[PDB]
RNA sequence: UUGGGGCCGAAACGAUCUCAACCUAUUCUCAAACUUUAAAUGGGUAAGAAGCCCGGCUCGCUGGUGUGGAGCCGGGCGUGG
RNA sequence: CUCAGGGAGGACAGAAACCUCCCGUGGAGCAGAAGGGCAAAAGCUCGCUUGAUCUUGAUUUUCAGUACGAAUACAGACCGU
RNA sequence: GUCUACGGCCAUACCACCCUGAACGCGCCCGAUCUCGUCUGAUCUCGGAAGCUAAGCAGGGUCGGGCCUGGUUAGUACUUGGAUGGGAGACCGCCUGGGAAUACCGGGUGCUGUAGGCUU
């Protein structure tokens, strides 16, 4: 009772059929993966943006 | 004792030398491969005679053997033991493989090497006689015969090259002569305008 | 005249007693040459372990020194005051160095002390050139030329020289 | 089956070219990566650390995160029925700045100033690149000489 | 029929044997024209034709 | 015979090394750690501190590298110190000190820094590190690249790098390599690292000479009797000269001179040359057959 | 440079043939688990307004240096490249 | 510091113990199977050591894009050199 | 023209031998009290300046080896797509596009960044 082992005959067809489609490009990528301490200053930047809203 | 050539005829399994891995092969049946009046200059045996494959097969080091026999037993009697030069330009080197049935069937069927076969293009030289140019159709018939102990079609050509060299005959003299090929033996060496002076005046002195 | 950076000068003495065994032959075939020199030898081990001279592996079997300076030209003297000042035409290398061998030390004018006995060792004499640092220095390390460089020939007429020797032909 | 081991088949591909072997230049030490740098990805077996995954050599990407000795570079990956966008780590040595975009700035500074040039002079200049097109027709002087005749050799068998 | 050539007969609009279409000419048209090759016959028209 | 190893294989499979391996002048390995920058520092200069010790100078510079080479900011030499007042013993560590020192005024006079981050005027052979004043320029921050000197205790490197932070540079290092530091007993004795900042250690060789022969003194010291330099001024010489390099530290170039233009080595042989040289031998080695056969 | 047979030498790196290992230029034939080279077909990215461009603000990150980097605002460029 | 190997020398010492000079692109070695990589080193010999320690997250590999195992960049500490 | 310090690309730069080097430099060189390290001040470190370009180094040469770059090899080998093409097969020819590598034969033999010198 020997029976097939593996083969991707059909595959490429049905991949097809619905597309490969690319990921979704958006602008504002997220920020998470970036490294921590860069990113922690980031945001003590955005904190403070507001201190020189008068003088900008 | 050994199957018919005629199973493992076809270039159909990729080269599979003797080697680390493959290990166990008995010895190929042809191991001369040059003989007659193998020392012997240059400028004495001038005419030179191919066997050339046809075709894209396997030749067995036995079919190897029996024709080089025969051209040098046809090739004796024609000419004298000393009035030729036979080289056989196929070593034998791919290894075919026999799978005994003795009842496993064909659990496990890699075969155990059995044989060295040559594997031999299109256009490929067989076998190459040189001799005098008085014993041009002694060549042709000796290698006529032992085209009977090859699969296939072969063909015969007179070559246009000095022995077996690979400069042309009707230049050959000259090019000795201008002192651009210097005898070596069985072959010539070609003395080319770039090295130093110093072995230029060498050859010239 | 020829130039006086190319003057052919001694740059050491190697001496060695190869004893082949472990234990107190060493101590006093090291004693030996530190009587003999002033200063310190150092033992050299084997290399690997051959079970036909009796020797192991990483096991002290010979006793080495260097000296440099004007201690081995008196050393040097010594020595060739044994030779009789010859030598062969074989004992010079291709690159312009020679050694010897000496077959009793206390020939050498050392004198005899019983605990320690008989030994014998052989030298070789590493000539050399103002400039010869180079190849050896940290920095730039580079050749030493083709023609800077001691042949055997040029090494024998300079025995023949200055130490007033004869080269006999073996 | 194959093995599924990290470098398998990946001999020749992390191997260094021939007589470019020994000591790493630092040219590619000291050049500057920031985020949205377009990057391809070519594997060196010098360095060990910080190595990219065999599928992601000869790919391009974009930088989104730099450190110290490495940068984080999203790459498109094809997996099995789509397209993923993988976020891998890759240390400084296997890195290069890719020239696939700057041909395209050097094309959009060219066109900026081409279209501030030819404003004032009230003319129009093509800015899109337009194909390679059928060439126009010319007249070809065979002065002097006839064309050589050409036929065919006949054969040799020099086999 | 073969998957990249369905493709490019596709954007030549020839969805259907024996459809014509007008092309216009240059490296990238000659170069769709050598892929779908061998499913087409393609040529110059006269006025006339046009 | 015996198989020669360097055939045509040897040198087809031949990879030769860097230039400056081969000229043995660069050490690759510790240049890949002292110079390169993170990567998340953005093109800020990583400037280095490059002392070195040829037979009859010391060459001081500070450099910071790119892609096209690295640029040197800086350079002070020991042969500009006859104008500040030593002339005598250019290569020794207290001209690497005043080199160090030279090299650090120098900088901060070009940029601007002089008044902040004066350093250590007075000097004591301590461990001195400058601080940064808050509401000020930083202090600048360089490391040694001591390149292939054997960096030991007492080395001449080390002493510019005395120079250098003494001058007001932020050079990180420990006072392990000065000499005075005792191997023994782990300690720093300053006296001793003040003796070979002043020079001292030359003064009781100078004294020991001349209380041994008067030949080997003469022998030994030439040039310091010749420009009249003896063991109890050198102290006030070297003084002088920290004072004088301190006051003014800008260098002012030498002018620049027009010049005839001559060639002193040879130009390259042309292609006609060498294929009418090999063609004149050729007939002159035939000629001198035919006319002695 | 040592040998396997010698041989005229009692013998000497001497006479002097020799044959094999060795060396040097050549030559015949090969490699799925060799390679200096090296395609065709192929696999990634880019071909803009989520882009360029200037001005200002913030940072506890980074620094000789209102250096560098990042984030914010305010405008100007539409032949939609 | 330079290895494998080779050449020429040196009392016993010879095929092979030890010393010295020269050539040496890796023909060595890096625990093991093989492949890749490596020469002022990743090899050899020394000196000091315990970053084989504590703690979040992120990522890659197998992959369903789940785990385990293994791995890569960081960040917060305490350290070694 | 050229050198020194630090480099970038890492042989058009390497290797063998020969010739020439004005000035500054780089070196060889002379020593071991101090710093430091060894069997040995040979190496390393330190203090020097009597002698010398001998060597390292720089420039140049060799019908030089190598390396780099071209031609030939050759539209050859190979190859995308096509045919109810041939052949008993093995394999081969044609249409449509792309297109190598030896041997062999020529040319070349480091460019250059920063700082500082000499040639005043
Ligand atoms: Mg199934
Ligand atoms: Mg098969
Ligand atoms: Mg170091
Ligand atoms: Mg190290
Ligand atoms: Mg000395
Ligand atoms: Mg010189
Ligand atoms: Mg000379
Ligand atoms: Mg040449
Ligand atoms: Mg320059």
């Amino acid at each position: 009772a020997k029976s097939k082992n593996h083969t991707t005959h059909n595959q490429s067809r049905k991949w097809h059929r619905n597309g490969i489609k690319k990921p979704r490009s958006q602008r504002y990528e997220s920020l998470k993966g970036v490294d921590p301490k860069f990113l922690r200053n980031m945001r003590f930047a955005k904190k403070h943006n507001k201190k020189g809203l008068k003088k900008m | 004792g050994r199957r018919p050539a005629r199973c493992y005829r076809y270039c159909k399994n990729k080269p599979y030398p003797k080697s680390r891995f493959c290990r166990g092969v008995p010895d190929a049946k042809i191991r001369i491969f040059d003989l007659g009046r193998k020392k012997a200059k240059v400028d004495e045996f001038p005419l030179c005679g191919h066997m050339v494959s046809d075709e894209y097969e396997q030749l067995s080091s036995e079919a190897l053997e029996a024709a080089r026999i025969c051209a040098n037993k046809y090739m004796v009697k024609s000419c004298g033991k000393d009035g030729f030069h036979i080289r056989v330009r196929l070593h034998p080197f791919h290894v075919i493989r026999i799978n005994k049935m003795l009842q496993t069937g064909m659990r496990g069927a890699f075969g155990k090497p059995q044989g060295t076969v040559a594997r031999v293009h299109i256009g490929q030289v067989i076998m190459s006689i040189r001799t005098k140019l008085q014993n041009k159709e002694h060549v042709v018939e000796a290698l006529r015969r032992a085209k009977f102990k090859f699969p296939g079609r072969q063909k015969i050509h007179i070559s246009k090259k000095w022995g077996f060299t690979k400069f042309n005959a009707d230049e050959f003299e000259d090019m000795v002569a201008e002192k651009r090929l210097i005898p070596d033996g069985c072959g010539v060496k070609y003395i080319p305008n770039r090295g130093p002076l110093d072995k230029w005046r060498a050859l010239h002195s | 005249k020829e130039n006086p950076m190319r003057e052919l000068r001694i740059r050491k003495l190697c001496l060695n007693i190869c004893v082949g065994e472990s234990g107190d032959r060493l101590t006093r075939a090291a004693k030996v040459l530190e009587q003999l020199t002033g200063q310190t030898p150092v033992f050299s081990k084997a290399r690997y372990t051959v079970r036909s001279f009796g020797i192991r592996r990483n096991e002290k079997i010979a006793v080495h020194c260097t000296v440099r300076g004007a201690k081995a030209e008196e050393i040097l003297e010594k020595g060739l005051k044994v030779r009789e000042y010859e030598l062969r035409k074989n004992n010079f290398s291709d690159t312009g160095n020679f050694g010897f061998g000496i077959q009793e030390h206390i020939d050498l004018g050392i004198k005899y002390d019983p605990s320690i006995g008989i030994y014998g060792l052989d030298f070789y004499v590493v000539l050399g050139r103002p400039g010869f640092s180079i190849a050896d220095k940290k920095r730039r390390t580079g050749c030493i030329g083709a023609k800077h460089r001691i042949s055997k020939e040029e090494a024998m007429r300079w025995f023949q020289q200055k130490y007033d020797g004869i080269i006999l032909p073996g | 089956t194959n093995t599924k081991g990290k470098r398998r088949g990946t001999r020749y591909m992390f191997s260094r070219p021939f007589r470019k072997h020994g000591v790493v230049p630092l040219a590619t030490y000291m050049r500057i990566y920031k985020k949205g740098d377009i990057v391809d990805i070519k594997g060196m077996g010098t360095v060990q650390k910080g190595m990219p995954h065999k599928c992601y050599h000869g790919k391009t990407g974009r930088v989104y995160n730099v450190t110290q000795h490495a940068v984080g570079i999203v790459v498109n990956k094809q997996v099995k029925g789509k397209i993923l966008a993988k976020r891998i780590n890759v240390r400084i040595e296997h890195i290069k700045h890719s020239k696939s975009r700057d041909s395209f700035l050097k094309r959009v500074k060219e066109n900026d100033q081409k279209k501030k040039e030819a404003k004032e002079k009230g003319t129009w200049v093509q800015l899109k690149r337009q194909p390679a097109p059928p060439r126009e027709a010319h007249f070809v002087r065979t002065n002097g000489k006839e064309p050589e005749l050409l036929e065919p050799i006949p054969y040799e068998f020099m086999a | 029929v073969s998957p990249k050539v369905r493709k490019v007969l596709q954007l030549l609009r020839l969805r259907q044997i024996f459809n014509g279409t007008f092309v216009k000419l240059n490296k990238a048209s000659i170069n769709m024209l050598r892929i779908v090759e061998p499913y087409i016959a393609w040529g110059y028209p006269n006025l006339k034709s046009v | 015979f015996v198989k020669v190893v360097k055939n045509k294989a040897y040198f087809k499979r031949y990879q030769v090394k860097f230039r400056r391996r081969r000229e043995g002048k660069t050490d690759y390995y510790a240049r890949k750690r002292l110079v390169i920058q993170d990567k998340n520092k953005y093109n800020t200069p990583k400037y280095r501190m490059i002392v070195r010790v040829t037979n009859r100078d010391i060459i001081c510079q500070i450099a910071y590298a790119r892609i096209e080479g690295d640029m040197i900011v800086c350079a002070a030499y020991a042969h500009e110190l006859p104008k500040y007042g030593v002339k005598v013993g250019l290569t020794n560590y207290a001209a690497a000190y005043c080199t160090g020192l030279l090299l650090a005024r120098r900088l901060l006079n070009r940029f601007g820094m002089d008044k902040i981050y004066e350093g250590q005027v007075e000097v004591t052979g301590d461990e001195y590190n400058v601080e940064s004043i808050d509401g000020q320029p930083g202090a600048f921050t360089c490391y040694l690249d001591a390149g292939l000197a054997r960096t030991t205790t007492g080395n001449k490197v080390f002493g510019a790098l005395k120079g250098a932070v003494d001058g007001g540079l932020s050079i990180p290092h420990s006072t392990k390599r000065f000499p005075g530091y005792d191997s023994e007993s782990k300690e720093f004795n300053a006296e001793v690292h003040r003796k070979h900042i002043m020079g001292q250690n030359v003064a009781d060789y100078m004294r020991y000479l001349m209380e041994e022969d008067e030949d080997a003194y003469k022998k030994q010291f030439s040039q310091y009797i010749k420009n009249n330099v003896t063991p109890d001024m050198m102290e006030e010489m070297y003084k002088k000269a920290h004072a004088a390099i301190r006051e003014n530290p800008v260098y002012e170039k030498k002018p620049k001179r027009e010049v005839k233009k001559k060639r002193w080595n040879r130009p390259k042989m042309s292609l006609a040359q060498k294929k009418d040289r090999v063609a004149q031998k050729k007939a002159s080695f035939l000629r001198a057959q035919e006319r002695a056969a």
